[PDB]
RNA sequence: UGCGAAAGCAGUUGAAGACAAGUCUUGUCGUUCGUUAAAAUGGCCUCG
């Protein structure tokens, strides 16, 4: 699930 | 009898009657409104106990004033007699003193009864 | 992924001591009016751990 | 006992077989209450209906009033559709039954999914019901002097099959179905003519409602009614005291009014009554014609809402009415083309203040013919 | 013949059941009101609020969000004000719900411990409030609705405050953990204001605390009923304070109670699974006010949270619910002999899963979390996580399936989605109306443009505000009493054609280029599903009691209307669970899908049909060519992938062991 | 559905009936409502009132007695008894003996009928 | 069910009547004639 998952705090920091 | 507050419930009395009866026997106990004005003036008193039914009831109502200002606890309860009686006197006792003895067998409800009693009031 | 959990204990830490100071991080007031507040766990776990404790032999 | 309840209201035996609906309101409303207790303490309400009316027709009738009386339980209301079924088979049929869909429509409009359910029923009856193009009591059904001019029945039964075969009762939206796409237009026309003369305010809040439309709140046929509006608020006290009687809201009935006021307001006798009922002395009318004003006013001419700013500054100004026309007056939008000439009319001194008050109240409004006539005021 | 992808790999859990209440208080004499509801308590901070009448269907549901529950439901029904939902979070603070928007109408702190309990007075002017730190809190709400006031703290004590009860508005009952109970008087101008007037002590496990869960008081018999973690049902005596009976019922903790209107019977349930029936209907037992253990009764799996009743001259309910996460319900007056229906865990009103046909993309949304997967079998192309608490409403794919709109109350967030590497980009696009706007429904005309209905029933066009006017809706004595029913509960976009379907069953007709409002619709029952097929020009919609309705757009409801609605099949009729979804079939626009919770139907509306208890009666109103299958259940999202493929989605802890004895 | 006991209260108020089942449903006769005792694993042979009503004597293929308490439910055992239960009586002006019929039925060819007379008061053999 | 040893060797089941369900078709029997012919969550004392 890792390889697909998504996390937006992540994507916001960068 | 509206002066007297806070009033301690059925089920708080029993306690607070149970630890008079105690301190009686260990001599931790001192009887009588001057006797226990005394304490208070020489800050030994844990706490105060009353009787609710005195009357007059102003003849007591100095020791909240005592006790408010020495920051010492204190609490009343329905009857004079059964406060008399527990401190283990034929006579009716309107107000009870308990002295201050950290070393004392009897220490733990003490502190129970006077946590209790910083609740109610 | 050490440092992946670091960082999710930094915003966990809303607040921490800056030498005599101690600051706390702000939420958004639209989080807290559009929906009631969090429930304590420990207060409200203790209660199921009392309903599934081992004296009851649950299963 | 059942004979002791005939002689208790024996003196009270219609010697009219004509409906209630054009009787006393007081006498029916006991009538009313005796039929609920006839067949209630099993008397047969046949049996009631001949005791203390005089033929068939009358005990359909009078059942017909009980549906268009709200205060009649639905159950009962059913009982009461229910028998006029049987009633409509009995009689001679000569005559048309075209009268009555409108009521079946009122009585689509009762509240009761089982009462309207059957109305369906009822109504598809009616359908199948040949069309004689002369009607029940032509002359004799909503008035005694009274004849309605219908459609062509044909047209209405062909249509009426869009009831049985195009609507459910569940819904309260006949109105699509009550304006046919064919004929959209000749049908808004009998309505208003029908309306004209259905005399009761239920049956008139009722059929208004689903008439009107977005596009033309009863456009057409606010000429029909003009006469009725304009007068509405001299007899408004007796439509009140009717709508108690008919036990509903006369507040929703006065929305009715307005609702009968089209959506723009060139148009100069709808004007006329909702300037009126604005004005009027009753406290209740006048809030819907006020709330009515503010929709007017978005949809007027300039002119038509210059001329509504100078009363309404003049009379807050003087006239001292039940409700703030100089709160009403804030409320409105005042052009400045329009805040200007209204200087120009008062420049009595009273009057002049609260127009200098008036431009006051609406703060940041800028026009340099305005400052024209400012100056020439002060 | 058609190919079926029978899904479970998407996992929808309900939350556990933890509290419920019913809106009007039980009268056997007068009739069912039509403003009856049920409100349940979910262990995830959702409340749900059921409609008792057309068997059980549910009306509105708030959404909860991260990390909160709810513990303690209570309704306040004054005459002439709306229906008023309190809540208990298991925090210090009593939630006030705007049931028009589902949103919280006041946040009011208890200025006390923690809340455990809630309860109301019998005037219900006042709500009690059980702390940990053992202080009861007297709130005033009297004011109005949004007004919460402090009224008074009665006499403080250590113990914590499990449960709360009142006797008209004069004295507050209340179950302690130190097992005892607790009596204290509301009576106003009284000199015994707060004071602790009694105390009741239960019999006291040797080896373990004692804690008493819950207590109710009987106005016919002046007596408490008490329920206590060693498994005893204890009546006493009211005015002495005195123990009248005990039994040892239970194996476990007695977690709730309840009774009937007369006081005949006493309901208890709790750990054990098990339902014990107390009655003193007998007169000689009323006489002697003495109480008979009747029959018990093992209907849940697990653990039975919460228990509730209600009567009428129609209605006859008792509602139970757990850790099971499903509703149990019984006739009170025949519980020993009545039937009773197991509510299924999920019926979705309320659709958590989308299909899209293009990209064969499947899309499940689920606290705040979006998993999108696409089958040829099946693929978890991408993840998505949502940092906000708040748990998702509504999400929208658009037609070609590059854009996903998520909808909640407090934001709406736009994300594009990208396919790379057997995998899809996730691209949030910025839009501040959006993220500022409140999305109770929204929905995709095309690629690009959406149709977005606010909390506020504000309906308007973003083409990634175009206002829609919307017609005005009469207020009714229902709806001033209950809000939402007035609110919009179904918006559908179909080729241009927007159609919007209020609670109290109001369709109109909306045309999205015009913006104009055309009536079309008015139900008088709840309106569960809606449907627009262009190749027919008709719209399908269907009440609460599965009637089918098709209405022509412009003479309205379609031929096949009349002729079918009262006559459909007999497994229509049947069904005791509610139409939620319909879809149109690709190979004929005439065939028409509808599926319920445990159904899939399929109906030809060219064709007519040969024409040859546990719910409300339903005597007062509500307010003021063919295929059937069974097989597949429970269903959470049913739809066509290709002409030829169908997609069917489905569902795939510790509790009591009662030995069921085999020989 | 197979009802195998009766028993009718002196007072006639409450009226016990057994089952083949097991299952034992007393029926107050002013309002016909039931109350369901279950204990027995097989058919209930026989049921009996206490003098005053507050006591059901009911016996079975259990061979063990069972004493219900109708105020709290509770119930007292007898067990190990040498045969099936046919019968149960309270016997004396203060229940003070028990009379009992025993069946052993494990002779088939024939019926072994032993009457026990019990005490009440310590459940002790007084006459077998 | 009969004989036999325990092993086995032979054979046996039908006609009604009444009721309940569907809507003419099926079930049941505190009922008859004839033939040798599983399942209401429901476990068993005190007297230390």
């Amino acid at each position: 699930e890792d390889d697909v998952e998504y996390n937006e705090e992540l994507d916001d920091a960068g | 009898n509206p002066k007297a507050f806070p009033l301690a419930d059925a089920a708080l009395t029993q306690q607070i009657l149970d630890v008079v009866q105690q301190a009686a026997n260990l001599r931790q106990l001192k009887k009588g409104a001057n006797e226990a004005t005394k304490t208070l003036n020489r800050g030994i008193s844990e706490f105060i106990i009353m009787a609710a039914d005195c009357e007059p009831i102003e003849i007591l109502l100095h020791l909240p004033l005592l006790c408010e200002d020495k920051n010492v606890p204190y609490v009343f309860v329905p009857s004079r007699v059964a406060l008399g009686r527990a401190c283990g006197v034929s006579r009716p006792v309107i107000a009870a003193s308990i002295t201050t003895n950290d070393a004392s067998a009897i220490k733990t409800q003490i502190y129970a009864v006077k946590d209790k009693i910083e609740t109610l009031l | 992924k050490t440092k992946k959990r670091k960082t999710l204990k930094n915003l966990r830490k809303d607040s921490v001591k800056r030498g005599k100071f101690r600051v706390q991080l702000l939420s958004t007031t639209q989080d807290s009016k559009t929906l009631p507040p969090k429930k304590e766990s420990s207060i409200i776990r203790s209660k199921d751990r009392w309903l599934n404790r081992k004296a009851l032999n649950k299963g | 006992s059942f004979q002791t309840f005939l002689d208790k209201h024996s003196e009270l035996i219609n010697t009219t077989n004509v409906s209630m609906l054009t009787e006393t309101g007081e006498r029916y409303k006991k009538v009313l209450s005796l039929f609920t207790e006839a067949i209630g303490k099993g008397y047969k309400a046949s049996s009631f209906l001949t005791s203390f009316f005089t033929t068939l027709e009358s005990r359909i009738t009078f059942l017909l009033r009980v549906t268009i009386s709200p205060a009649a339980p639905t159950a009962l209301k059913l009982i009461s559709l229910n028998n006029i079924a049987k009633y409509i088979n009995s009689i001679e049929k000569e005559v048309n039954i075209f009268t009555l869909v409108p009521c079946l429509i009122c009585a689509l409009r009762d509240a009761s999914i089982k009462v309207r359910t059957g109305v369906k029923k009822i109504l598809s009856l009616i359908a199948k019901r040949p069309s004689t193009k002369h009607y029940f009591l032509s002359d004799k059904l909503y008035g005694e002097n009274v004849t309605i001019p219908m459609l062509n029945p044909k047209d209405s039964e062909a249509w009426l099959s869009g009831f049985l075969n195009e609507y459910v009762t569940e819904n309260y939206d006949i109105s699509r179905i009550l304006t046919p796409k064919r004929n959209e237009k000749v049908f808004l026309m009998f309505w208003a003519n029908q309306a004209l003369l259905i005399p009761s305010p239920y049956a008139k809040t009722v059929l208004l409602d689903n008439l009107n439309k977005s596009p033309t709140y009863a456009s057409s046929y606010s000429s029909l009614f003009e006469e009725f509006i304009s007068h509405y608020l001299e007899n408004r006290s007796s439509w009140e005291k009717s709508c108690i009687a008919n036990k509903t809201n006369f507040e929703h009935f006065e929305r009715s009014l307005v609702n009968l006021v089209s959506p723009k307001e060139k148009q100069s006798f709808m004007i006329d009554f909702v300037l009126s009922a604005l004005n009027s002395d009753y406290e209740q009318l006048a809030n819907i014609a006020a709330e009515r004003l503010i929709s007017i006013f978005a949809s007027l001419n300039n002119a038509q809402k210059l001329k509504i700013v100078q009363n309404i500054v003049d009379s807050s100004s003087n006239v001292e009415s039940s409700y703030d026309t100089v709160g009403v007056l804030q409320s409105l939008p005042l052009d400045s083309d329009i805040f200007v000439s209204i200087l120009n009319q008062n420049s009595h001194l009273r009057k002049l203040t609260i127009i200098l008050e008036a431009l006051d109240k609406v703060r940041n409004v800028g026009s340099e013919k305005l400052l024209f006539t400012l100056l020439s005021l002060l | 013949r058609m190919i079926v992808h029978r899904c479970r790999f998407v996992d929808f859990t309900p939350a556990t059941i933890t509290s419920l209440a019913f809106s009007h208080k039980s009268n056997i004499n007068k009739l069912t009101p039509s403003d009856l509801r049920l409100a349940i308590g979910r262990s995830n901070g959702n409340i749900e609020i059921w409609n008792p009448r057309n068997n059980w269907f549910q009306e509105m549901v708030i959404e909860g969000g991260k990390d909160r529950s709810i513990e303690g439901l209570c309704w306040s029904n004054v005459n002439g004000e709306s229906l008023r939902l309190f809540s208990i979070g298991g925090s210090t603070v009593v939630t006030e719900w705007d049931l028009a928007t589902g949103l919280p109408l006041r946040n009011y702190d208890c200025n006390s411990g923690v809340i455990w309990s809630i309860s109301i007075n019998d005037s219900q002017d006042k709500l009690s409030v059980g702390c940990d730190n053992g202080t009861v809190v007297l709130i005033d709400i009297s004011g109005g609705p949004g007004v919460l006031e402090h009224d008074t703290i009665l006499m403080r004590q250590e113990a914590r405050v499990l449960t709360l009860a009142w006797k008209k508005d004069d004295f507050v009952i209340g179950g302690c953990s130190d097992g005892r109970i607790r009596i204290w008087s509301a009576q106003k101008n009284d000199e015994n204001m707060g004071r602790l007037l009694h105390t009741m002590k239960v019999d006291k496990a040797k080896k373990e605390s004692t804690l008493v869960w819950s207590v109710i008081y009987l106005p016919r018999t002046d007596q408490i009923a008490s329920g206590d973690s060693t498994g005893s049902i204890k009546f006493w005596d009211f005015q002495f304070a005195t123990l009248n009976q005990s039994f040892k019922a239970h194996d476990a903790d007695v977690l709730c109670l309840t009774t009937d209107t007369d006081n005949n019977y006493v309901f208890s349930a709790g750990v054990d699974r098990k339902i014990f029936q107390f009655s003193q209907n007998t007169n000689k037992s009323q006489k002697n006010n003495r109480w008979v253990n009747s029959s018990n009764r093992l209907l849940h799996g697990n653990d039975i949270r919460a228990i509730c009743a209600y009567q009428s001259k129609g209605a006859d309910f008792l509602v139970s619910g757990g850790v099971e996460k499903t509703l149990v319900i019984n006739s009170l007056t025949s519980f020993s002999n009545g039937n009773y229906r197991k509510m299924p865990t999920v019926e979705p009103y309320s659709k958590n899963v989308l299909v899209n046909k293009e990209q064969r993309l499947v899309v499940s949304w689920s606290e705040s979390t979006v998993k999108i997967w696409t089958m040829g079998n099946y693929k978890l192309v991408c993840k998505l996580t949502l940092k906000d608490d708040q748990n998702i409403s509504t999400c929208s794919l658009s037609p070609d399936g590059q854009v996903l709109v998520v909808g909640r109350p407090s934001t709406t967030k736009v994300f594009h989605l990208q396919p790379v590497g057997n995998k899809l980009k996730v691209t949030k696009l910025d839009n501040d109306l959006l993220l500022r706007t409140s999305t109770k429904l929204v929905k995709f005309i095309d690629n690009s443009k959406i149709v977005i209905c606010s909390c506020e029933d504000d309906v308007f066009i973003v083409d990634l505000p175009q206002e829609v006017e919307l017609l005005e809706v009469t207020s009714t004595k229902s709806s001033i009493k209950v809000p939402y029913i007035n609110r919009i509960n179904h918006l559908e976009v179909d080729q241009n054609i927007a159609v919007i379907s209020r609670g109290c069953g109001v369709v109109d007709i909306l045309d999205l280029k015009a913006r104009i409002s055309k009536p079309l619709a008015r139900l008088n029952n709840f309106i569960t599903a809606v449907h627009i097929n262009t190749s027919r020009k008709s719209v399908v919609v269907i009440t609460a009691d599965n009637k089918i309705y098709e209405f022509n757009m412009n003479s309205v409801l379609t031929q096949w209307s009349k002729n079918n609605t009262d006559n459909l099949p007999k497994e229509w009729k049947t069904l005791k669970e509610n139409c939620v979804g319909i879809f149109s079939d690709i190979e004929n626009s005439s065939r028409l899908w509808f599926w319920g919770a445990t159904w899939i139907s399929r109906i030809d509306f060219d064709v007519d049909f040969p024409i040859n208890g546990l719910t409300i009666t339903d005597e007062s109103n509500f307010m003021n060519h063919f295929f059937f299958t069974d097989k597949y259940k429970p269903l959470l999202f049913v739809d066509l992938i290709s002409s030829n493929e169908l997609a069917i989605i489905e569902r795939n802890q510790k509790a009591f062991i009662q030995p069921k004895l085999v020989f | 559905r197979y009802v195998s006991s009766m028993a009718i209260d002196n007072m006639g108020q409450q009226l016990a009936v057994g089952f083949a089942s097991g299952v034992i449903s007393i029926v107050s006769l002013a309002d016909l409502q039931i109350r369901l005792l279950k204990w027995h694993i097989d058919s209930v042979l026989s049921l009996s009132f206490s003098h005053d009503g507050s006591y059901l004597l009911s016996g079975g293929w259990e061979k063990v007695m069972s004493l219900w308490q109708l105020e709290t439910n509770s119930q007292q055992f007898l067990p190990r008894l040498n045969g099936i239960i046919i019968d149960c009586q309270v016997l004396g002006p203060q229940g003070n003996y028990y009379s009992l019929i025993l069946q052993m039925t494990e002779n088939n060819s024939n019926s072994d009928y032993q009457f026990l007379l019990l005490n009440a008061s310590d459940l002790t053999s007084k006459l077998s």
